[PDB]
C-alpha cells in the first residue's frame, strides 16, 4: 500500500554475478541495518565463477558493495590413509543467504566433495556446504554435514541408504529465534530431500581449518524413507519455522517439497525431531506447490498463518484450457490443537508464465493497522513480463484477495525482478518495515521505501 | 560429558579368551569412531584397531589381525573388545578412544582396563621381617612380602600408624608369583625400643598377616 | 406495434428498434402517417415500393468446395471443410444460421517422429524398437498410404548430480564403475528426419545404444520441446498429421528441477538443435513447462503420444489430461499389440471433431447443434466423438449480433482444432439505407438551413 | 534403485 | 607403518619453565599429529589435535607447532601437574602410530643412596629359601646401578629389582634388590655384598655382612 516508488534505491554488483539471487537484512551489535547480497556466479580467483556475498550499508542514494570475504581454495587433506577434497569451482556460493544476530550465513548448495583411497573413491558428487561469518569480529566457520568418507562401494552394497552424497546443503536455509540453523538439502538421501540441524554457537565452536571432517555433536539430519512417495521430491527446496503446536518452548519447521508424491508437491509442518505434524498436498501437478512457503500471522490471531507457493500452477479458463500463471495458497492456524483445513484463500496470477507466487515475503504491518501483511513476487509477470511484486494487506478474515500495491520493475526485460524478498525490517528507522527486491537478472537490488500513509 | 566407562580389570588364563567392554556416557556410542589400544610399560602404546558402531565396519593393525576382534552394540551403547588364545604377551592396559571434533582425532581416552594373563591360582602371600645386622645415628626396617597372586596387596606399618618416611616398592612377577618389599627409617633411638609391626593384607585370599621385627 | 410506439426521429434509428422494422423515404406520405412501422403497413398507405427500406439478414456462401473423397495423393489440395467462407450480413440485434461439414478424410499423410528414451534404465525396453521401422509401416500402411517416420533420443541435462563425473573416465564411459560400457551422456540428440524410406529408420535404430545418468527422472521433456519448435530439422510437413512418440520407463524432469543443477534460466521455447543434432541449451536452459509444452504443441500442430510401461501409466495419464488433446499408450510385453499402440493411439487422436472460434466480435455470440453418429442432433454441443477415419459430421450455428457495431466489415473463422482448413464467415453490419448516401446537408427545407434533409425527415446537423 | 537402472 | 622418533625420553626441569618436546615421522604427515598426557597412575588426556589445535578444556600454556615430519608440543610456565608422561601419535595412515613418550621429572640437587643390606629372616630359612634384601632410598638423579657379590665375587642370577616413582615431597627415587637363593646355597658361601654405584661419588658405594656372625 505505503511503500515508495518514486524514489527506489539501487545497489549493484558486478555484471553475470547474479548479485540478488539471495539477499536478507543484518543487524550489527549496535542495531545498525545493513543489507547482505548473494551473488552465486561471482568471478573467483582463478577468473572461474566460485560465488560471493556482498555486505551493503544502507544508504538512500545505494550503490556498490564491499565483499564479505571467505575462502574459496579447493582444499585437500591426506588423513586415516584418505584423500579429501573439497572442490568450489561452480559452487554458487550466496546461492542463499541469511542473518541471525550479528551472524551472516551463505550457502554453496553445487560445492562438489570427494574421498579417494587408492583406486576406489567416494564420488565426486555436490554436498553442498555453508559459510558462516561474524562480520564484526572477523570470525569465520564451515558447516558441511552431507560429507562422508564411505567409498562408492559401500553404498551399492547396502541399496544407496542413507546417500547423503547430493544433498545440496544450503539450497535453502532458515535460522531458529533460539539460533539453531537449519539447512534444506533437497537432493539429500538420493533425492528425496534431507533437512540438517544445528546450533550456531556449536558450528563456531566444533570448526577448525583444515580438518574437513569433523564432528558436530548436537547436530540434527532428518531420515531417510522407502516410500517412493517420497522419491525425488526435493524435500526441503524451501524451508522456514514458527509456531504451530501451542508449546513456546519447541519450534516446529515447515519444508518445502515441490515434487513430491509424483510431482503433485507438498509442504509439511514438523517439530524439531522432524515428527510430522501436517501435511499440505498440491492442488496441481507439476505445478510446484511447495516452491516457497511464508510463516506469519495476518489476521492478528496470535497464531503463525502458512503461505504456500505454486508458481507454475495453471489456472481453468474457457473452452477448456489452462493458463500458467501461478497461486498462492493461505492457511490460517485454527484455534488450540486442531488441523489446518482447507486453504482460506487462493490468490491466483494473471500473467501467463509469469510465475505468480514464485516468492513470498512477509513484510510486517506495513500500513499499521495491526493486520501483518506480505508480499508476492511474479519475476516475469506485469503486462510487459519484466517482473511484478504484489502486496497483500492483512485482516481480520485473512487476506485481502486483491493487492494494495503493485511494484512494476525498474529494470529491463530477464531481471528475475521478485525472484528474491524480504521485508519486515525498518532500514531507515523511520518507522515503517520496508521491503528489497532482488533481481539477479540485472545484477542489483532494489530498495522500497514504506513511508507514512497517504490516503 | 563425554566418558568411556571401560569394563574392570580382568584375570585369565593362558588360552583363553576374554571380552572387554567400553560404554559410552552423555552421547551416543555410534556418533564416532571408537579406537582401541594397547600400553605395555616396555613396549608402549600399540593401536589394535578401531569401529564404527553405526555401521559395524572395523579396521585392524596387521599385527592384530586373529587376536583382537572388536564390535559395537549400539542398543546398549557399548563397544566391545574380544582377545582369544590368550598370553602372557598379551597382560597389558587397554584404552577405548573416541575423537573430539576431528573424524581421525585420538581426544577421550576411557579410564583403562588392567589384563593379566597367568596359570598361577590364588596364592596367600609369605611376609618375613627384615631386621639389620648386628650402630649409626638412623635405622632402617623392611618387609617382604614374596610368593603371592593376584595383585594388589595393601601394605601398613603399626597399622597405618607410622605413614611418614616409609618406601613400599612396586610388585615384581617372580615367575607367575608376586614379590613386594618395603622399607622404613627412623632414629635409632626409636628401635627396638619403640615396636614396628609390618601390617600386610591380601583381599584375594582374604588373609592379614601381621609381623613385629626383631633385633638380631 | 413497438416500430411506431418508439417514435423514431431517422431510419437509421427505426431499423434499430427491432429486425422485423421498415422505414419509408416517400416524399407523399399522408399527413401523419409515421414512417416506422411494419413493410405491410407502408406499402398499405400507398407507399412507393422503392421508397421502402427493409434490409434482410441473409447468409450466402462464397466458396463450397466438396468435402474430399480420399486424402492421398495432390498436393494437398484436399478438403475437409464445407464450405470453407460464406459471406454473412446482420441487422441491429438479428440473427441468422449457417451450417459447417467437417470430415475425417481417408487416407491422410502421416508423419511419426519417434523420440525415444535411451538412459540406462532402458535396456530392458530397447526390446520395443527393435525392428520398429517396418513393425511401424505395416499397421500403419493400412490407414494411409503416405507415411514419413523419424526417430530421436534423450537421456537428462549431462552436467552434475545429473551426470557420473568422475573417475574423468566416468566420463567417456559411464558404466565404468562396473564391468560394461556404454554411451556417454547427451541431452537429446535429433537421429533421423521424418522419412519414407523405413529401412533408414531400422537400420538407423540398430545403431543406437543407451547411457547412463544418476537420478531417476529423465530430460524427455526438453526434447519433446526442440522436436517441437526444430521444424526444418524433424521434418513435419504442412499437410500431414503429426505424431510424435515420446517412450520412457520413468520418471520425468519439469521446470524449476534444473535448479539442483545451478540451472535457473526459464526454457525459451527456441530451436536450439545445431548442425551437430545436439540440443545445445541443454545445461544452460531449464525443463519446459507444461504450458509452455503445450502452447508449441499447439501451434505447430503436433499430438503428443505418450508410450511409457505400465509402471508410470498413471502419472502419464495424468500429464495427458494437463496437456490437452494428448493419449497414452500401455508399453509392456502383452495387450492388443505393443506398438499397434501407436495405430490405436491414431485411432483415438482422429476419433472427435471439435471446433474453435477464433476472432470472434464482441457483438456476436454464436450457439452449436452437433449432429453425430446417425442424424442424432444435440443442442449446445460443438465437439463429436466416436468417429473413424471417413466419417463425416455437421453443426448448425447461428449468430446473434447485439445492438450494432462501430466497424460494419469483420469477419471471423471457425476451423476444428488439428484440423488444416476452416471456415471463414464474412460479417457485414446493415444498420443504414441507401438514402442517406444520397442526404442534404444544410437543405432549404430544413429551419432553413440548420439541418439535413434525408430518407424525407429533417436532421439536426452537426455542431447542434 | 531409486536411480536411473532397470 | 609409519615410525614416531618422540625425544627426548626424559627431561629434568623446574617448574616455570618452558620446555618443548619434538617428535619426528619416518614421512611427512601434514600436521595430522595429535598429543596425549598421562599423569602418573592415571588414563590419558588430549592435548592437541591436528597439529596446533587445543583439545577443549586444555590450558592454553600448551602449543603444538612444525611441519613435514617434525613437530613439536610446548609447554610455557611449567605447572606442578605438568610433570608426566606425554606421548605423539600420527593419524595421516592406518595404523596409527605413537611415540616413545617423554616423562617430565622434578629437578633438584644430587642425593646419596641411603644403602641398606638385609641377611634372611629366620621363618624364610627354615622354609628352604634365603633372600637378601639391599634398599636403596632417597637419592638423585634416578641413573643407579647395582651388585651383588656372593665371596666377593659377581652374582647376576636370582636378582630382582625395583624402583619407585620420583617421591612427591623431596623429588627423589629409591630402588630395591633381591636377591634370592636356595638355604642350601646360601649356606655353600659367607660374604654377601650389594655395591651401589652413583653419580654422586666415583667410588661405589658398599654394604656387606657374613652368615655365621653378628
Ligand atoms: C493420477 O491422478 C489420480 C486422480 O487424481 C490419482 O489418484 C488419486 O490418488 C489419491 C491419493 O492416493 C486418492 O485420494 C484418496 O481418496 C480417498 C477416497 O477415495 C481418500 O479416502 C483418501 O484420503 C486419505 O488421504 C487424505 C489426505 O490426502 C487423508 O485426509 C485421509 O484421512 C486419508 O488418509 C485420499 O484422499 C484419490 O482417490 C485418487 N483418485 C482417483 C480418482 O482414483 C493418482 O494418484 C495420480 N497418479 C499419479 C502417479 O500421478
Ligand atoms: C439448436 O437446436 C435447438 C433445439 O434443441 C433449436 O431450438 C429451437 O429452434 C427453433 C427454430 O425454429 C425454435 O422455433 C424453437 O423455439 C427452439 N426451441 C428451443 C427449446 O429453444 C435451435 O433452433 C437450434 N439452434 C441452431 C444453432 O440451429
Ligand atoms: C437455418 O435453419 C433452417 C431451419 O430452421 C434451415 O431450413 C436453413 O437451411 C438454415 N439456414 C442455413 C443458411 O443453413
Ligand atoms: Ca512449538
Ligand atoms: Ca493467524
Ligand atoms: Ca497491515
Ligand atoms: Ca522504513
Ligand atoms: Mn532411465
Ligand atoms: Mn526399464
Ligand atoms: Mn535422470
Amino acid at each position: 500500500l505505503n511503500l515508495d516508488p518514486v524514489q527506489l534505491t539501487f545497489y549493484a554488483g558486478p555484471n553475470g554475478s547474479q548479485f540478488g539471487f539471495s539477499l536478507d537484512f543484518h543487524k550489527d551489535s549496535h542495531g545498525r541495518v545493513a543489507i547482505v547480497v548473494g551473488a552465486p556466479r561471482t568471478l573467483g580467483p582463478s577468473q572461474e565463477e566460485t560465488g560471493g556475498v556482498f555486505l551493503c550499508p544502507w544508504r538512500a542514494e545505494g550503490g556498490q558493495c564491499p565483499s564479505l570475504l571467505f575462502d574459496l581454495r579447493d582444499e585437500t587433506r591426506n588423513v586415516g590413509s584418505q584423500t579429501l577434497q573439497t572442490f568450489k569451482a561452480r559452487q554458487g556460493l550466496g546461492a542463499s543467504v541469511v542473518s541471525w544476530s550479528d551472524v551472516i550465513v551463505a550457502c554453496a548448495p553445487w560445492q562438489h566433495w570427494n574421498v579417494l583411497e587408492k583406486t576406489e573413491e567416494a564420488e565426486k558428487t555436490p554436498v553442498g556446504s555453508c559459510f558462516l561469518a561474524q562480520p564484526e569480529s572477523g570470525r569465520r566457520a564451515e558447516y558441511s554435514p552431507c560429507r562422508g568418507n564411505t567409498l562408492s562401494r559401500i553404498y551399492v552394497e547396502n541399496d544407496f541408504s542413507w546417500d547423503k552424497r547430493y544433498c545440496e546443503a544450503g539450497f535453502s536455509s532458515v535460522v531458529t529465534q533460539a539460533g539453531e540453523l537449519v539447512l534444506g538439502a533437497p537432493g539429500g538421501y538420493y533425492f528425496l530431500g534431507l533437512l540438517a540441524q544445528a546450533p550456531v554457537a556449536d558450528i563456531f565452536s566444533s570448526y577448525r581449518p583444515g580438518i574437513l571432517l569433523w564432528h558436530v555433536s548436537s547436530q540434527s539430519l532428518s531420515f531417510d524413507s522407502s516410500n517412493p512417495e517420497y522419491f525425488d521430491g526435493y524435500w526441503g527446496y524451501s524451508v522456514a519455522v514458527g509456531e504451530f503446536d501451542g508449546d513456546l518452548n519447541t519450534t516446529e519447521y515447515v519444508v518445502g517439497a515441490p515434487t513430491w508424491s509424483w510431482t503433485l508437491g507438498a509442504v509439511e509442518i514438523l517439530d524439531s525431531y522432524y515428527q510430522r505434524l501436517h501435511r499440505l498436498r498440491g492442488e496441481q501437478m507439476a505445478s510446484y506447490f511447495g516452491h516457497s512457503v511464508a510463516v506469519t500471522d495476518v489476521n492478528g490471531d496470535g497464531r503463525h498463518d502458512l503461505l504456500v507457493g505454486a508458481p507454475l500452477y495453471m489456472e481453468s479458463r474457457a473452452d477448456r484450457k489452462l493458463a500458467e500463471v501461478g497461486r498462492v495458497y493461505l492457511f490460517l492456524q485454527p484455534r488450540g490443537p486442531h488441523a489446518l483445513g482447507a486453504p482460506s484463500l487462493l490468490l491466483t496470477g494473471t500473467q501467463l508464465y509469469g510465475r505468480f507466487g514464485s516468492a513470498i515475503a512477509p513484510l510486517g504491518d506495513l500500513d499499521r493497522d495491526g493486520y501483518n501483511d506480505i508480499a508476492v513476487a511474479a519475476p516475469y509477470g506485469g503486462p510487459s513480463g519484466r517482473g511484478q511484486v504484489l502486496v497483500f494487506l492483512g485482516q481480520s478474515e485473512g487476506l485481502r484477495s486483491r493487492p494494495s500495491q503493485v511494484l512494476d520493475s525498474p529494470f529491463p526485460t530477464g531481471s528475475a525482478f521478485g525472484f528474491s524478498l524480504r521485508g519486515a525490517v525498518d532500514i531507515d528507522d523511520n518507522g515503517y518495515p520496508d521491503l528489497i527486491v532482488g533481481a539477479y537478472g540485472a545484477n542489483q537490488v532494489a530498495v522500497y521505501r514504506a513511508q507514512p500513509v497517504v490516503k | 560429558e563425554v566418558q568411556l566407562q571401560q569394563s574392570g580389570a580382568e584375570l585369565v588364563k593362558p588360552g583363553a579368551s576374554v571380552k572387554l567392554s567400553c560404554t559410552a556416557s552423555g552421547f551416543n556410542i555410534k556418533d564416532t569412531y571408537v579406537h582401541w589400544v594397547k600400553q605395555r610399560p616396555e613396549q608402549g602404546l600399540e593401536w589394535i584397531g578401531r569401529i564404527d558402531p553405526a555401521n559395524g565396519y572395523t579396521k585392524y593393525d596387521p599385527k592384530f589381525q586373529g587376536k583382537a576382534t572388536i564390535t559395537a552394540d549400539t542398543s546398549s551403547n557399548t563397544a566391545y573388545l574380544q582377545l582369544s588364545s590368550l598370553t602372557s604377551e598379551d597382560t597389558a592396559v587397554y584404552y577405548c578412544v573416541r575423537p573430539l571434533y576431528d573424524y581421525y582425532a585420538m581426544d577421550y581416552w576411557g579410564q583403562g582396563t588392567s589384563v593379566t594373563v597367568s596359570s598361577a591360582k590364588t596364592t596367600a602371600p609369605s611376609v618375613y621381617p627384615l631386621a639389620p645386622v648386628c650402630t649409626g645415628s638412623s635405622v632402617t626396617l623392611g618387609c617382604l612380602v614374596k610368593g603371592y597372586f593376584p595383585e594388589p596387596v595393601t601394605l601398613t606399618w603399626n597399622s597405618g600408624s607410622l605413614s611418614s618416611g616409609v618406601h613400599t616398592f612396586p610388585a615384581v612377577l617372580q615367575s607367575d608369583l608376586y614379590t613386594l618389599s618395603s622399607s622404613v627409617t627412623v632414629t635409632s633411638s626409636t628401635w627396638p625400643s619403640q615396636s614396628i609391626t609390618c601390617n600386610v593384607a591380601h583381599p584375594a585370599s582374604s588373609t592379614k598377616v601381621d609381623k613385629k621385627i626383631e633385633p638380631r | 406495434n413497438i416500430c411506431t410506439t418508439r417514435g423514431v426521429s431517422s431510419c437509421q434509428q427505426c431499423l434499430a428498434v427491432s429486425p422485423m422494422c421498415a422505414w419509408c423515404s416517400d416524399e407523399a406520405l399522408p399527413l401523419g402517417s409515421p414512417r416506422c412501422d411494419l413493410k405491410e403497413n407502408l406499402l398499405k398507405d400507398n407507399c412507393a415500393p422503392e421508397s421502402i427500406e427493409f434490409p434482410v439478414s441473409e447468409a450466402r456462401v462464397l466458396e463450397d468446395r466438396p468435402l474430399s473423397d480420399k486424402g492421398s495423393g495432390d498436393s494437398s489440395q484436399v478438403t475437409q471443410v464445407s464450405p470453407q467462407r460464406i459471406a454473412l450480413r446482420l441487422r441491429p440485434d438479428d440473427s441468422k444460421n449457417f451450417s459447417i461439414q467437417v470430415r475425417q478424410v481417408e487416407d491422410y499423410p502421416v508423419d511419426i517422429y519417434y523420440l525415444m528414451d535411451l538412459s540406462y534404465s532402458m535396456k530392458d525396453d530397447l526390446w520395443s524398437i527393435q525392428n520398429l521401422g517396418t513393425k511401424l509401416a505395416t499397421q500403419m500402411r493400412k490407414l494411409t498410404s503416405n507415411l514419413r517416420i523419424g526417430f530421436g533420443a534423450f537421456v537428462d541435462k549431462p552436467v552434475s548430480p545429473y551426470m557420473y563425473i568422475s573417475p574423468p573416465e566416468a566420463l567417456e564411459n559411464p558404466c565404468y564403475d562396473m564391468k560394461t560400457t556404454c554411451l556417454p551422456m547427451f541431452g537429446y540428440k535429433h537421429v533421423l528426419t521424418l522419412t519414407d524410406q523405413v529401412t533408414r529408420f531400422n537400420e538407423e535404430v540398430k545403431k543406437q545404444s543407451v547411457s547412463r545418468n544418476r537420478d531417476a527422472p529423465e530430460g524427455g521433456f526438453d526434447a519433446i520441446m526442440q522436436a517441437t519448435v526444430c521444424d526444418e530439422k524433424i521434418g513435419w510437413r504442412n499437410d500431414a498429421s503429426h505424431l510424435l512418440v515420446f517412450t520412457t520407463d520413468a520418471k520425468t524432469h519439469i521446470a524449476l528441477d534444473g535448479r539442483l543443477a545451478g540451472i535457473v534460466q526459464p526454457n525459451d521455447g527456441q530451436c536450439h538443435v545445431g548442425s551437430d543434432n545436439h540440443y545445445s541449451a541443454s545445461t544452460t536452459m531449464d525443463y519446459p513447462s507444461l504450458g509452455l509444452m503445450t502452447e508449441k504443441l499447439s501451434q505447430k500442430n503436433i499430438n503428443l503420444i505418450f508410450a511409457v510401461t505400465e509402471n508410470v501409466v498413471n502419472l502419464y495419464q495424468n500429464y495427458s489430461e494437463l496437456i490437452p488433446g494428448t493419449t497414452v499408450g500401455v508399453l509392456s510385453m502383452d495387450s492388443s499389440n505393443v506398438l499397434q499402440l501407436i495405430v490405436d493411439a491414431y485411432g483415438k487422436i482422429r476419433s472427435k471433431v471439435e471446433l474453435e472460434v477464433r476472432d470472434l466480435p464482441e457483438e456476436l455470440s454464436l450457439s452449436f447443434n452437433a449432429t453425430c453418429l446417425n442424424n442424432e442432433v444435440i443442442p449446445g454441443l460443438k465437439s463429436c466423438m466416436g468417429l473413424k477415419i471417413g466419417d463425416t459430421v455437421s453443426f448448425s450455428i447461428e449468430a446473434k449480433v447485439r445492438g450494432c457495431p462501430q466497424e460494419k466489415e469483420k469477419s471471423f473463422t471457425i476451423k476444428p482444432v488439428g484440423f488444416k482448413d476452416s471456415l471463414i464467415v464474412q460479417v457485414t453490419f446493415d444498420c443504414d439505407c441507401a438514402c442517406q448516401a444520397q442526404a442534404e446537408p444544410n437543405s432549404h427545407r430544413c429551419n432553413n438551413g440548420n439541418g439535413t434533409f434525408e430518407c424525407g425527415v429533417c436532421r439536426c446537423g452537426p455542431g447542434w | 534403485g531409486r536411480g536411473d537402472s532397470p | 607403518d609409519i615410525l614416531m622418533t618422540q625425544s627426548p625420553s626424559s627431561m629434568s626441569v623446574s617448574l616455570g619453565d618452558t620446555v618443548s618436546i619434538t617428535c619426528h615421522a619416518s614421512q611427512g604427515i601434514s600436521s595430522n599429529i595429535g598429543w596425549l598426557q598421562q599423569k602418573p597412575g592415571k588414563s590419558f588426556m588430549g592435548l592437541i589435535y591436528y597439529g596446533t589445535n587445543l583439545v577443549d578444556g586444555v590450558p592454553s600454556r600448551f602449543s603444538g607447532s612444525g611441519s613435514g615430519a617434525d613437530y613439536s608440543l610446548t609447554i610455557s610456565s611449567l605447572d606442578s601437574e605438568d610433570f608426566a608422561d606425554y606421548y605423539c601419535v600420527q593419524y595421516a595412515q592406518l595404523p596409527y602410530t605413537f611415540g616413545g613418550g617423554t616423562k617430565l621429572e622434578i629437578k633438584r640437587a644430587d642425593a646419596a643412596p641411603t644403602v641398606s643390606i638385609f641377611p634372611p629372616s629366620s621363618e624364610q630359612l627354615t622354609s628352604g629359601g634365603a633372600s637378601v634384601v639391599c634398599f636403596l632410598n632417597n637419592f638423585y638423579p634416578k641413573d643407579i646401578n647395582v651388585k651383588w657379590k656372593i665371596d666377593g665375587s659377581e652374582r647376576q642370577n636370582g636378582v630382582l629389582n625395583s624402583w619407585t616413582d620420583q617421591d612427591s615431597k623431596d623429588s627423589t627415587y629409591s630402588m630395591s634388590s633381591t636377591l634370592t637363593l636356595t638355604k642350601d646355597e646360601y649356606e655353600r658361601h659367607n660374604s654377601y655384598t650389594c655395591e651401589a654405584t652413583h653419580k654422586t661419588s666415583t667410588s661405589p658405594i658398599v654394604k656387606s655382612f657374613n652368615r655365621n656372625e653378628c
